[PDB]
């Protein structure tokens, strides 16, 4: 009902970024759903004097067949002065991740019945494209608050700490997380009164998805256990021990290696000795601890890499610096995506960006095994996520691919 | 008088920090002065200027070619910032198109009242014993920066009601020119042109060719579109100009003719740094432009686009990492073509440039027509299974046919996932001194077979790579490999079909030549048995 002053960071202009190509569909979609935005004061028309412009695109998000309007941000989320408020930097809800279940909403619908600062409205410019260039692109820009931006639940932590306080006081024991326009809700209930709960959250919404985080897994690292042992697999074991000597410090692979003297045909038998056997079960006992000396600094970035191990199964590892983990894990998920692999990397991105919020409260930036203009092609067409996380492109195969399957 | 409605100015300012121009005036013959006077004055008459007094310390520069000339420049270094072509093959048919060209476009439109202060200019009386006369914009000056944008979104402010009026009618808007398509009949798409320029005319805008239209490059006429006719200039000495030039008038005119191959050309480019140098070309080059002189022989038009018909895209493999495409609607009739050249790198394959150039059509295809289209691809469904199924990288081609019309984009060889039994076990290794620049490349087998070879002027990698080629060469059509070199293992594992280090592509041939080979990794210097350094060291 009354705009909060909002600028930029010192010396940052607004964001310029290119407008991609859109499909008929999309762009029709778009043109719809800003006309009926227009006329209820969300978004106005502005003329040639506003050279800033944003991204935009169209989506579906799950189970339902309506267009929804999709900004990217990014740019202008970075270019935005980094918000601090009076709530004094929220430390993230750290008991968020060892809830038995947590539910994410939508509520987004909330934010456009807030004003948004005049002089920085220039900034929330968008360009919906035409065909061919026939005729100049629409152009808007945002009067009430968009969603996407980082300011926006940001200005809006107030009146939603306002709006969700009665539910908060009755049962202390259900967890609240805000991140952009999506809301999780965390509980040890049973998932039918869990979804009671949420129909009563959403109702106590209205009058003013399913996540298992305790069955979330950190995978640690195994080696084989064989009654015969080939010299292949000696070798094998040998580089993933080596390799896993740089994460562990007492890792030794030369009673192993001494296994291997001479040069033998790969499929050759060789029976391990008392030295062998022991070195082995030693790495085993050194493996099955955790890392030495891990944590996690909110000032440095999250970095997260993906491996396509095959078969719809994709592996993943969270980290900040090299060899030191603050997650791994593993995407078999199979829906409607057997036959093509970008898709299924798009939803591995959006399950990982999506866990990596609810334990440190901040996307990770992707390092993909995709080609960048493979990716950039086609991954709008598949996402439903209402938030962007920043990547880059590995277009050299890893070595450690297999030593994570 | 029938009021003229009113155009309401764009609010304009300038990049903070600087203030307005202020340029003094460049002396002036009488003759400029005179017709410049006389300018200004009938401009003056029409309203489209205003004199001024001392009160406007910015002076903007002026001269005379009779037509007045005013320089910008300084002020559109000092003026704030404000916000491609349509293709033939994207236009949608119709049965009557309109093109109008408003006269006076610029002077049409207002300007900013509380910035028209800026733009004021000078000119210098008679030998300069009078103060100059003083005169300011009242409208949108030619030359400026701000000028085109403000000019346009009025156009479009302007013409969004009767555009809505009249869903019947299409109307194109590029930048001062009107296209007006319409299925109706003559006269009435006439009457409805009329109708529009009326429309103009209650804002003040002066509106008036007929196919074919020369427009952008292109020629249109009713049922076709086309390319304007290629310069190609002939000599005995080819500058650096003549190849910036050439090379951009042969991917001109590559949308529509297909098989252009600039490559040649292209590569004669590199780094040359040079405004007058000629060079010589080779007999691929000159085989190459011949056929496109040949190719531009008989001219071939392209169709217009029908939104009821499947969009097609046919690509072929033209060699040398050259890709040719045609898309198209119905056999025989191209709506427009083009070409794809591979990205510099070291080692590369068909199955990935085929891709590249799917992802390049794709997007060419969804600025066009807003969709994409089908494919037809020179690969096998199997082939395109294996790869995309075993390949290290996410990947993916939309929907697609396979279309045989060789070369054939195949996959020439397959590494085992697991160790072959029965065949024979290489262990190889090499090493170089980097002083001297001598190594040894070399391999040991299960059954005692053994081989060192010293090499002069290389290098570790060269001599890894080497010995990878040694244990292909010796080695029967089943065999398993051991390295230590995790470059070689880098290299092989990203599948190349060629590449432009000449010992990469003879382990390449060696590969398509076996009939199964394992390739397996081992840590180095961790005396892992069978991998010697101590051969190749020595
Ligand atoms: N100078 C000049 C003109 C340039 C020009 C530029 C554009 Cl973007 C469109 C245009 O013509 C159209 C305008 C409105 C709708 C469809 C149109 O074209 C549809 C295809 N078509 C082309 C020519 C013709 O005679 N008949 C025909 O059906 C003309």
């Amino acid at each position: 009902i009354e705009t909060v002053p909002v600028k930029l960071k010192p010396g940052m202009d607004g964001p310029k970024v290119k407008q991609w190509p859109l499909t008929e569909e999309k762009i029709k979609a778009l043109v719809e759903i800003c006309t009926e935005m227009e006329k209820e004061g969300k978004i106005s028309k502005i003329g040639p004097e506003n050279p800033y412009n944003t991204p935009v695109f169209a989506i579906k998000k799950k189970d339902s067949t309506k267009w929804r309007k999709l900004v990217d941000f990014r740019e202008l989320n970075k270019r935005t002065q980094d918000f601090w408020e009076v709530q004094l930097g929220i430390p993230h809800p750290a008991g968020l991740k060892k809830k038995k279940s947590v539910t994410v909403l939508d509520v987004g619908d909330a934010y456009f019945s807030v004003p948004l600062d005049e002089d920085f409205r220039k900034y929330t410019a968008f360009t919906i494209p035409s065909i061919n260039n026939e005729t100049p692109g629409i152009r808007y820009q945002y009067n009430v608050l968009p969603q996407g931006w980082k300011g926006s639940p940001a200005i809006f932590q107030s009146s939603m700490t306002k709006i969700l306080e009665p539910f908060k006081k009755q049962n202390p024991d259900i967890v609240i997380y805000q991140y952009m326009d999506d809301l999780y809700v965390g509980s040890d209930l049973e998932i039918g009164q869990h979804r009671t709960k949420i129909e009563e959250l959403r109702q106590h919404l209205l009058r003013w998805y399913e996540l298992h985080p305790d069955k979330w897994t950190v995978q640690p690292i195994v080696l084989p256990e064989k009654d015969s042992w080939t010299v292949n697999d000696i070798q094998k074991l040998v580089g993933k021990l080596n390799w896993a000597s740089q994460i562990y410090p007492g890792i030794k692979v030369r009673q192993l290696s001494k296994l291997l003297r001479g040069t033998k045909a790969l499929t050759e038998v060789i029976p391990l000795t008392e030295e062998a056997e022991l070195e082995l079960a030693e790495n085993r006992e050194i493996l099955k601890e955790p890392v030495h000396g891990v944590y996690y600094d909110p000032s440095k970035d999250l970095i997260a890499e993906i491996q396509k191990q095959g078969q719809g199964q994709w592996t993943y590892q969270i980290y900040q610096e090299p060899f030191k983990n603050l997650k791994t894990g593993k995407y078999a998920r199979m829906r409607g995506a057997h036959t093509n692999d970008v898709k299924q990397l798009t939803e591995a991105v959006q399950k990982i960006t999506t866990e990596s919020i609810v334990i440190w409260g901040k996307t990770p930036k992707f390092k993909l095994p995709i080609q960048k203009e493979t990716w950039e092609t086609w991954w709008t067409e598949y996402w439903q996520a209402t938030w962007i996380p920043e990547w880059e492109f590995v277009n050299t195969p890893p070595l450690v691919k297999l030593w994570y399957q | 008088m029938v009021p003229i409605s009113p155009i309401e100015t764009v609010p304009v300012k300038l990049k903070p920090g600087m203030d307005g121009p202020k340029v003094k005036q460049w002396p002036l013959t009488e003759e400029k002065i005179k017709a410049l006077v006389e300018i200004c004055t009938e401009m003056e008459k029409e309203g489209k200027i205003s004199k001024i007094g001392p009160e406007n310390p910015y002076n903007t520069p002026v001269f005379a070619i009779w037509r007045k000339l005013v320089d910008f420049r300084e002020l559109n270094k000092r003026t704030q910032d404000f916000w491609g072509i349509p293709h033939p093959a994207g236009l949608k048919k119709n049965k009557s198109v309109t093109v109008l060209d408003v006269g006076d476009a610029y002077f049409s439109v207002p300007l900013d009242e509380d910035f028209r202060k800026y733009t004021a200019f000078t000119i210098p009386s008679i030998n300069n014993e009078t103060p100059g006369i003083r005169y300011q914009y009242n409208v949108l000056p030619q030359g400026w920066k701000g000028s085109p944008a403000i000019f346009q979104s009025s156009m479009t402010k302007i013409l969004e009601p009767f555009a809505a009026q009249n869903p019947d009618i299409v109307i194109c808007q590029y930048m001062d020119d009107l296209y007006v398509g319409s299925d109706l009949e003559i006269g009435q798409h006439r009457t409805k042109i009329e109708e529009l320029r009326q429309h103009l005319l209650r804002w003040g805008l002066t509106t008036p060719k007929e196919p074919p239209f020369l427009w952008m490059g292109y020629e249109l006429h009713p049922d076709k579109w086309t390319v304007q006719p290629i310069v190609l200039p002939e000599k005995d000495s080819w500058t650096v100009n003549d190849i910036q030039k050439l090379v951009g008038k042969l991917n001109w005119a590559s949308q529509i003719y297909p098989g252009i191959k600039v490559r040649q050309l292209s590569k004669l480019l590199r780094g040359t740094k040079a405004l007058t140098e000629v060079i010589p070309l080779t007999e691929e080059a000159e085989l190459e432009l011949a056929e496109n002189r040949e190719i531009l022989k008989e001219p071939v038009h392209g169709v217009y686009y029908d939104p009821s018909k499947d969009l097609i895209a046919e690509i072929q493999k033209q060699g040398q990492g050259q890709w040719t495409y045609q898309i198209y609607q119905e056999p025989f009739k191209n709506l427009k073509t083009g070409k794809y050249a591979r990205m510099r790198g070291a080692h590369t394959n068909d199955v990935k440039q085929l891709t590249e150039a799917v992802q390049k059509i794709t997007t060419e295809s969804i600025v066009i027509w807003g969709k994409t289209p089908k494919f037809k691809l020179p690969i096998q469904k199997e082939t395109w299974e294996t790869w995309w199924t075993e390949y290290w990288q996410a990947t993916w081609i939309p929907e697609w046919e396979f279309v045989n019309t060789p070369p054939l984009v195949k996959l020439w060889y397959q590494l085992e996932k697991e160790p072959i039994v029965g065949a024979e076990t290489f262990y190889v290794d090499g090493a170089a001194n980097r002083e001297t620049k001598l190594g040894k490349a070399g391999y040991v087998t299960n059954k005692g077979r053994q081989k060192v070879v010293p090499l002069t002027n290389t290098t570790n990698q060269k001599t890894e790579l080497q010995a990878i080629y040694l244990a292909l060469q010796d080695s029967g059509l089943e065999v398993n490999i051991v390295t230590d070199s995790q470059y070689a293992l880098g290299i092989i594992q990203a599948q190349p079909d060629k590449s432009e280090s000449e010992l990469v592509n003879q382990i390449i041939e060696q590969l398509i030549k076996k009939e199964k080979v394992y390739l397996a990794w081992v840590p180095a210097h961790k005396g892992i048995g069978g991998n010697e350094q101590v051969d190749k060291l020595v």
